[PDB]
């Protein structure tokens, strides 16, 4: 087994990947926002939180 | 046969209108539903991608800046789902979605009843054509 | 020279951080000939060695095999790992559930100690009887030959002395707590539903001790006698999957039924049955004896002084919860912010009590 995890893209393909150092240990979280190459598939830039939209409609007003 | 002969310009102008077009030719080829391009080939944070669509849905957090020298693939980026403004670069943005709107001109109608209207069509006036005239007092 | 011995060592420790970094990313620029390895699953046997595999990250593929392993663990029902372009499989994956936010709750039992809301005893240790009997010898189900009771049913008010019994009884009990929200498992956009629960029972044929619970559902509730329903219709068909675990194949004894609803309405007379909900506690007004263990954990709290009287409070207690009853101290802790005292008097604090019964319904 070792050390390995299973990313699905948000294009409905799950990909699997052994340990990669691309990451922290604590960078790992179920439901994480990532980014991943367009074939190789390894993550590259991390997204940022809050999954799908923020809080459909907004108004800002300091 | 007056389109005839006028598609003969037009297809030479087809060309002309295609030097346009020439700036992207990549993903073969102003109201938008959802902000939707190609890959965004064109595109701190230097280059700005972002999709929403059934797949790779993208989100920046930021942004202001010039990557993409206006418009870019797909040419479709601005306001949709709200939370999402591209500004900066000559945006295509709050545009009328897929909808039905009724929109006419010239909605022409004569004088009907000016009975008891005297003053009662002045209050009418007070609201539109008001501010249209004098809006420093 | 010794200034320098200090500062080397230091520079020794950042070489460190310096080469152990990109030493992890080294071995993914010769990665780019083995390309991440999509989803896979071992559905039927077809030919001696290549079998029948649907990938489900996308239509259906089957792929080769490789000799790096054999077929003891390429049986069904486990998860493979299968190429892009070569189309084979590669090595053999342990199975995984995909431990999502919804799929197991990273908030698991609780920090925090027995029940604040209870003070029940027949109701409270009513339900531990159905729980801790298969926990440790299920000798007496045996003898009176009947299947173990999962049946538990919540009714009335929501969040009062019924919410958190979750977060406090099942965390003392040491076993699986995974909370399982309805709004998590709507699925807006092609739903998956019911389906997303079935692969949440794997944790308990793998873990016995597991307990779920359903959180203050009345969505499911309703049944629409008139059946003129848009996006609910689907909500009716989603549910007969979950009645399936109470039904079909599915017979463990630790994973417990627990529902909660607010009101006793049209809600589905199937899942209300005698064998599948058993325990109904209700949410009553008791006498000093139900609030009494309450009154202990609000009075540690609050840091007031030594002379108080909560008898005669009781009786002042009118249509007042679990709930109400921190409002008691909440309140009246408010009027001694800007006296500069922490100290509560056992009459301004039943100047609070009055207070809830006029802002009551």
């Amino acid at each position: 087994v070792g050390k390995a995890a299973v990313v699905k893209t948000s294009s409905r393909q799950t990909v699997f990947l052994p340990m990669v150092g691309l990451v922290d240990p604590d960078k790992l979280k179920p439901n994480d926002l990532v980014g991943v190459n367009k074939d190789s598939y390894l993550i590259l830039d991390t997204l940022p939180s809050e999954f799908d939209s923020r809080v459909k409609a907004m108004e800002v007003d300091e | 046969l007056k389109q005839t002969e006028n598609d003969l310009k037009d297809i030479e102008a087809r060309i002309k209108e295609k030097a346009g077009v020439k700036e992207s030719d990549t993903g073969l080829a102003h109201p938008l539903q959802v902000a939707r391009c190609t890959k965004i080939i064109k595109g701190e944070d230097a280059k700005y991608v972002i999709n929403l669509k059934q797949i790779a849905k993208f989100v920046v957090g930021l942004g202001e800046r010039v990557s993409p020298t206006d418009i870019e693939e797909g040419m479709r980026v601005g306001v949709d789902r709200s939370k999402y403004n591209i500004e900066l670069p000559l945006p295509p943005r709050i545009d009328p979605s897929v909808t039905m709107m009724t929109v006419e001109e010239k909605p022409d109608v004569t004088y009907s009843d000016v009975g008891g209207c005297k003053d009662q069509i002045e209050k009418l006036r007070e609201v539109v054509e008001l501010p249209l005239l004098s809006p420093e007092r | 020279h010794r200034r320098y011995d200090d500062q080397l060592k230091q520079r020794r420790q950042n070489i460190r951080d310096l080469e152990k970094l990109y030493d992890k990313t080294e071995n993914d620029i010769k990665a780019l000939q083995s390309i991440g390895q999509l989803i896979g699953e071992v559905m039927k046997e077809l030919s001696e060695e290549k079998y029948i595999v649907k990938a489900s990250s996308g239509p259906r593929y089957i792929v080769g095999v490789r000799n790096s392993v054999d077929r003891s663990k390429l049986k069904k029902g486990v998860r493979v790992t299968l190429d892009i372009t070569t189309l084979t499989i590669m090595r053999i994956l342990p199975r995984e559930t995909d431990p999502l936010v919804y799929n197991m709750t990273s908030f698991e039992q609780g920090e925090i100690t027995f029940d604040g809301i209870g003070g029940l005893t027949e109701q409270i240790r009513e339900l531990r009887e159905v729980i801790e009997l298969p926990l440790k010898n299920p000798e007496i189900f045996q003898r009176v030959g009947i299947k173990p009771p999962k049946g538990v049913l919540l009714y009335g008010p929501p969040g009062t002395g019924k919410t958190l019994l979750a977060k406090a009884v099942a965390a003392t009990i040491g076993a699986n707590f995974i909370f399982s929200p309805a709004s998590g498992i709507v699925d807006k956009y092609i739903g998956e539903s019911a389906r997303i629960i079935r692969e949440m029972f794997a944790y308990a044929k793998e873990h016995e001790p597991c307990i779920i619970f359903m959180d203050e559902v009345d969505a499911i509730g309703g049944r629409r006698f008139s059946e003129g329903t848009s996006a609910d219709r689907e909500i009716q068909r989603t549910l007969m999957e979950l009645l399936t675990q109470m039904d079909g194949f599915d017979n463990l004894g630790q994973t417990k039924i627990i529902m909660a609803t607010n009101r006793p309405d049209t809600l589905d007379p199937a899942l209300l049955r005698p064998g599948r909900l058993d325990r109904k506690v209700e949410i009553p007004l008791p006498n000093e004896a139900g609030r009494l263990e309450i009154f202990k954990i609000h009075t540690a709290k609050v840091k007031k002084t030594g002379e108080f009287d909560f008898e005669a409070a009781v009786k002042m207690s009118d249509g007042f919860n679990g709930a109400d009853i921190r409002n008691c101290a909440t309140e009246a802790g408010f009027f001694a912010i800007r006296d500069d005292r922490d100290h509560i008097n056992p009459d301004d604090l039943m100047k609070a009590v009055r207070k809830v019964a006029e802002v009551k319904k």
